[PDB]
């Protein structure tokens, strides 16, 4: 039962190249990975949206849950590290997202849950 | 006119890859066309011009009209419901579509 | 804080982002500069009359998004409040991270005399 | 008078876009216009100098009038409809929209 | 009687702007004016000196009524009616304007 | 007594805007009254001396008598469901003011 | 007894303001007095004086009687249900109230 | 015995204030005593001394009987019912109150 | 699904003048963008309303959400840093709404939410 | 559907006298606005009244919920520096509300939603 | 719709003798007011008792809830200082409640709620 | 705290949004002022009675919502109680900001001796 | 509304013995009482286990609850300070339940709740 | 009720080598026991994952649940010191349990739930 033509949206994964700037800090530079299509779901209701985080600095962040077949996390290995990039219909601002974690069940193995945070821009 | 425009704002999907726009407007619209010209008895042609050439070259059947507008709404109400659902169900016949098409049948008889 | 004569000493490096006490809505990716207040000594004359001027202990905090961009804005921070007329820094910079946005922070006191009218 | 104000006061819906107004008031409006004049058994026309000229030119049928205001209001209703579901679930032959449109039909009988 | 006031009380809305005033009190209760005139089988006007110049250039029909406050009341449910939603479904006809309206139909008969 | 402290006092609302004092007092209340005394089959009038007056100047048909509290009360039902609905849903025939105002029908039949 | 005692413990709320306690002492008690009274078929008189000086004036009908505890009961009934809800909807006749009333019925026939 | 402990007992109320004990004790008990004397064709005392008393005087009737307790526990759960819902919202003709009363009927038949 | 005729409110969308006074703080002068229409969705129920805020200082706040179709999203840029401001019917009150940010839904694309404080009026 | 007769309590709204007294506190005398009506709504179920209120000082709070017609917020302006007072039926001890805010709706523009406290009387 | 006859219960609500003792704490002796009747309500489901209380004092307190009839409030006036007993049935144990505040309703006046609290006995 | 001598000190600026351990209800988008006792120096003779005059340290707060405004207000504060008869400032203003209603604050130590009764 | 055949398990009522040692500490011997049967319900769904416990000692205590027949709770007076045992069928590991509190029903007088601990063996 | 052919998992349980190493740490080789049947329940929803773990580290778990019928819990004796492992369809990537406690039922003596980690991998 993982109905499709639900998966009516084509997301774009891409994780980060390897090794480390001078520092040592992550390199800011973004690979490819390829195109999955999945099915979103949203957080509907009053406080669905996160405003402080720290000391006092000002945000907004919703997360997310993307739907999608039990090949793409098979073909790849995603994991908290990647970054998920979607676009709105007939629209330039694209929105981008961040894997926090993939739930896979065992009930059927057709499915899986990639939880997002869609909030702040990742680099 | 089942424009690449109108297909889009109707499925409020842009199809920017090369193979999905294929997929839609290659394999999924002609069979709505196919359909909606099956039921209505008759041959329906985009164009006059169209509709001329077909009538010379004698491949035009009896009563054939140039598409109005509620046809073409039909067609795409079809083409929705195809890109919508992609699995065989008990749907029950006579949907939305049939009641917009039905003034336009021909050889309607028993 | 006096503050336009810290924000017009700051803003040719920062382009005028910096912002008293409060970070705005929508700051971007870019560094930017937050100062606030924090205590000072008193300038207070016996006789029933408070000086002119007035010292104040302003606290200045940087936070940009890639570890080096912070690194050089406090350095540049440093710098030009040390050779400024009446200023002078007292300390040294401390780092903070915040995981939610994913941005490096910097802290540094500043002893300032400025002009109370 | 379907002008463009009418048709964006009644979807609630600013056409700013090209595409998408060029849409609505080019495949969506003509389509429930028709779809009307279909089912009232007559011809519609929207201002007196339109009917004139096409009953000088022959081509206006027996029974014409020129629109009511309920009769555009059917129109209106039918295009909420086409706005808001775009698929062919099925739906009843009697909507409310022939409910405002009865009084005018002609040729009924059997 | 079909006043702005009256209207804007009604539906429980201030029409500030120009374009949504001009919406609802030129397309929208004209409507529900022409559809209850219609189901009553008789001309209806508002005032008295309106009736004596439709009787005087003879376009008054049999039994016209200067309009009572039930008919108002029916008006303003069925352009309540329309205001509410936009859409064309499958309601039922008989409904409650039509229970006020009722006494005042005059051609009744089969 | 149908005076403005009872209607006050049914609809539990305060009526100090001169506007909607008005539609309440002056659109809402006379429709529920004329449909009473269309449904009563007779005329009804508040107090005696109106009652004399217009039997003497004989625009009082037949059958006429001054309101009793019951019939008032269906009055004030009727204009409590008008305040509360603005709609045309659509509903039963016969509602509670009904079973109220039989008694006081006349020339039932067929 | 009808009194303001046993009407303030019925409907379990007091009644310090003087427009509220004149709207259900004179206009909702005695519609309930007489829609019961009606149902009857004949008049109730609340003490025997009283129905002494309606039969010497004359006004007295047949079988009159002196109101007893299931009348009052009955009516208080109905005054609770008047009290309650304040619209009309569709509710069933033959309430709880015709129960109790219904053994002192006089007229009952076809 | 249908005194005033038994009464406090059934409906697990102090009636400490005089106006309620007064509303319980002769308004509401009355009612349901003579509405159960109403339905057992007959007339029920509630001591052999009144019983001997009223047909002494005459004014008791045929087939007369002195109280038992199931008619006084009917009697109470008839109470019950009027203390707890105090409107009209019509209810079943025969409750559990007749099926205690039934046995004690009296002049039954066509 | 959008249900047209349930977007019974008249908002008006505006947006602050950019730059920065003397002291950088932001400009308490504000522009204007234009009037779109939408649902209101209120916070029934008990303690939907905040009364402190920090050091104990008197507030009342109680968010909204407001459901817009997804042209408003697509014509501006509807952010964190904007107020919407609507009127009562028949009233000379108006609210302020601030916008604490938009979410959208992937499910279909017609629809956004806005979701609004509503609390204490914005400068 | 505001469904009158279900506004069967007549409340009082009355407001404070303006100014202040000499150490600057407000003035602990009580005004008059008049008379509404309106329907109650309580907190039925376990804990829902609070016993502890800041350094350790009893006390006995229970919030409650005042849905009123729409008039009555247009008349007067009701917010959260006023006082309702209601009076229990054949009783002498009047309880004595606290407005916390006022929630209006705009999915219908005939209900108003007005949250007390009445847990401590106020002076 | 108070439905008498599940008031199954004979309680016994009594209050404290007045003034202090030498030290000025509440004195431990105990006035009686009377019997009333009343439904009971417990709290069913897991951690529904409460085990430590203050500084790491062991306890086991399970709050209840009574519903009594409208005129046990009017006629005495029950707050936070009164104590309820109850006795279970065939039983020797009698348990003690404790007041912590009644909530009285408005959508009909024939019922009050009184909530106990039944864990530790009072004195 | 003594009150009346602060109050009426401090209303002429403030046009009498001076308030006492509390901001009022609904207290505006003005600035307004917030005083509180928080200790002070002991005044009591040894022989068994404490003298008519006693020491007391009030704290203060300006809440505006514009940052010039609190600015303002709080150098006026410092420069009334500075030209007084018995008070005398100590310490230097400390700023806060409150996000939920957008509001900067301030914060200075008096020290002021009262009248007891 | 008991419904016995539902109470399927023969559980074991102990208490302690009363008495100090030579530190005050609790005698860790056991007497015992009698047998009782009872309907025992576990608390399923996730995180229905706590595995911390204080000073960052490891655990995993999960809380039961046990339906009894209301006689046990007269013949005897279980409260916070006794244990109970129950051996799962065709088991040599004994479950040691720790009751932390009793809560009786008045609605109807047939039924008692007693809830355990049932995570680390008492002694 | 146990519905076997819903055990469509094939679990591998095995615990840890007794003893300590040189400092005194659990030796990080594992012993095996067998192989059991289960059925897994995932936390759909959001915010079913957790992110930080103490000092800021960075992680991301997910609790399951595994349902096992009563005989693997008598063969062996599971508890907090095991851990599990299970291997996806068709993948070389197998997950690690982390076993937290094993919640038994005595309303059936069919079925034991076992409650897993499976967020961190276990060494």
């Amino acid at each position: 039962p993982i109905s499709a033509g639900s998966l009516k949206t084509r997301l774009l994964a891409q994780r980060r190249t390897s090794g480390t700037d001078d520092w040592g800090a992550p390199v800011q530079g973004w690979s490819d990975l390829g195109l999955f299509s999945g099915d979103v779901k949203n957080d509907t209701g009053l406080g669905a949206i996160r405003t402080a985080a720290g000391s006092g600095l000002p945000a907004s962040i919703a997360k997310y849950s993307i739907k999608v077949r039990s090949e793409v996390i098979r073909r790849w290995s995603i994991n908290s590290a990647d970054r998920i990039i979607g676009r709105l219909p007939f629209s330039t601002q694209e929105m981008v997202f961040s894997v926090t974690g993939v739930i896979s069940d065992f009930a059927d193995p057709s499915m899986a849950y990639i939880l997002v945070e869609a909030g702040a821009d990742e680099q | 006119a089942l424009t690449l425009a109108m297909v889009q704002r109707h499925l409020q999907a842009d199809l920017i890859e090369d193979d999905e726009r294929s997929y839609v407007m290659e394999q999924l619209l002609p069979a709505a066309r196919e359909s909606a010209e099956m039921f209505l008895n008759r041959n329906i042609y985009s164009t006059s011009e169209e509709l001329a050439a077909a009538v010379a070259a004698g491949t035009a059947g009896q009563y054939p009209l140039v598409t109005p507008r509620a046809v073409e709404q039909a067609i795409l109400l079809m083409l929705g419901d195809f890109y919508r659902d992609r699995e065989a169900t008990g749907k029950p016949v006579s949907t939305s579509a049939h009641n917009l098409l039905y003034p336009y049948r021909v050889k309607v008889g028993v | 804080t006096y503050g336009p004569i810290l924000k017009q000493l700051l803003s040719p490096y920062f382009s005028g982002r910096v912002f008293p006490d409060a970070a705005p809505d929508v700051p971007g990716q870019d560094p930017y500069v937050i100062y606030q207040r924090v205590g000072g000594i008193p300038t207070y004359f016996t006789e029933g009359a408070l000086a002119d001027k007035a010292n104040a202990r302003v606290q200045l905090e940087v936070w940009s998004t890639s570890k080096q961009a912070t690194y050089e804005a406090m350095v540049h921070i440093m710098r030009s409040v040390a050779a400024a007329p009446a200023m002078e820094p007292l300390g040294q910079p401390i780092d903070d991270y915040e995981p939610a946005l994913r941005i490096y922070g910097s802290r540094v006191d500043i002893s300032m005399y400025y002009n109370l009218t």
